[PDB]
């Protein structure tokens, strides 16, 4: 099985910048490779086939090269339309194999997250359940860790996280963390804390409330 | 545009 | 031309089967192989196998040999992929491709879940915590099936400073959350409402965010 090692895995870029992505086959693949791009929630779009042939309709700022085990996709001048994940595919021999892809992302100043914590709503508490929500909004880079704590100790499960993709205007990211418990388990504890760790700081951003307060 | 130079080997 | 059009989304029960189709248009069907690819958040892209409509030749990813069956039909220039004994591990988006052209994909969801209306809860700031020029309110759409469920703030009037997160499976059902941020002197003097609609169950829910205490 041919292994395609693709790099870099993450690309921090600026519009107009020149971009180079690489795919290395664990063996000679004889230029039988394609480069395709895929946008969030969308289907793949091929840019290059047979290592260096431009897909009809694809802008010339895209070009490919390589010949044995090393192939490269080059974007002469990065455009907003180009954001998404790039992938290479070898089809020289079965099974068809893919590169892990490289995420292209618009760079900008580091921004810490704006954190907000939300105790369960009364309506839900009446239903019998108890979800504690916590938003970590508008930060950069997309790298972020969240930890929960009930009455001082870490709560591992009952936690579900969700991320947005880079905002088109401010280039930040946002994630939602929800800790779900039963009404009864929730009412057996007092202080629920939400902790966010992000490159922008050593000490985590802490946000919490006590049930006894409200 | 592209020819069976995308595959070809039946299978 | 250059086109591959795939059949619609599938909602199927575990242990069942499904057959997906891929209509080819704009080129000579019997001259190119058509391949199928699986894509899931956790496992990424996976080649399943290919078929040559002309020779009927096939090649499968050992991993799917016995799970997937590829066939093609000359007269309707349509490739087919059948999957048996579905198991949630098969829940994914499936693509047919000619290696250069790609279909738009077919979403397959393996679940036993029945249609369920979402319960919508108002997420109001922690008692106090106003400290700041702005305030963040939230809306939690919990336990519904199937997708999708669209939500807006103040019937669409509020769109800036809004973050509606991607839904996530929570014990067999779907859960979604959305935040909105307005200047502190805006709320609660002015009312903020969360509009949630779930077509599947013909559910239209609106709920005002009221302070706590």
């Amino acid at each position: 099985d041919i292994k395609m090692t693709q790099s870099p895995s993450s690309m921090y870029t600026s519009l107009g910048e020149r971009v180079t992505i690489t795919c290395k086959a664990s063996q000679d693949i004889n230029s039988f490779l394609t480069w395709f791009l895929q946008k969030p929630g969308k289907s793949p779009k091929t840019l290059i086939y047979r290592a260096n042939r431009l897909m009809i309709g694809v802008p010339s700022r895209f070009s490919g090269s390589g010949s044995g085990q090393t192939y490269s996709l080059t974007i002469s001048s990065l455009e907003y339309e180009d954001m998404g994940i790039y992938y290479c595919l070898q089809y020289d021999d079965f099974p068809l194999t893919f590169g892990a892809g490289t995420k292209l992302d618009l760079k900008r100043a580091d921004a810490a997250p704006t954190v907000s914590i939300f105790p369960p709503s009364s309506e839900q508490l009446t239903s019998g359940g108890a979800s504690v929500v916590c938003f970590l909004n508008n930060f950069y880079p997309k790298e972020i860790n969240v930890k929960w704590k009930i009455d001082g100790s870490e709560r591992q499960n009952g936690v579900l996280d969700s991320w947005t993709e880079q905002d088109s205007k401010d280039s930040t990211y946002s994630m939602s963390s929800t800790l779900t418990l039963t009404k009864d388990e929730y009412e057996r504890h007092n202080s629920y804390t939400c902790e966010a760790t992000h490159k922008t700081s050593t000490s985590p951003i802490v946000k919490s409330f006590n049930r006894n307060e409200c | 545009d592209a020819t069976p130079e995308d595959l070809g080997a039946r299978l | 031309q250059d086109q591959l059009q795939q059949s619609g989304a599938e909602l199927v029960r575990p242990g069942a089967s499904v057959k997906l189709s891929c209509k080819a248009l704009g080129y000579i069907f019997t001259d190119y192989e058509i391949h199928w690819v699986k894509q899931t958040p956790v496992h990424g892209l996976e080649w399943i196998g290919g078929i040559h409509p002309g020779s009927s030749g096939t090649a499968y990813n050992q991993k799917f040999k016995g799970k997937a069956t590829l066939t093609a039909d000359k007269s309707s220039t349509t490739a087919f992929m059948e999957l048996s004994s579905l198991t949630s591990e098969d829940s994914a988006v499936y693509y047919c491709t000619r290696k250069d052209y790609w279909g738009q994909g077919t979403l397959v969801t393996v679940s036993a879940a029945k249609t369920t209306a979402p319960s919508v809860y108002p997420l109001v700031p922690v008692c106090g915590g106003t400290t700041g020029s702005s305030v963040t309110l939230g809306c939690l759409v919990k336990g519904y099936f199937p997708e999708p469920v669209t939500l807006t703030w103040n019937s669409g009037s509020l769109s800036s400073g809004v973050h509606t997160f991607p839904a996530l499976l929570q014990s067999g059902l779907y859960t979604l959350s959305s935040s909105v941020t307005v200047t502190s002197n805006t709320w609660p003097s002015q009312t903020i409402t969360c509009n949630v609609a779930h077509p599947a169950s013909s559910t239209k829910v609106d709920k005002k965010i009221e302070p706590r205490v």
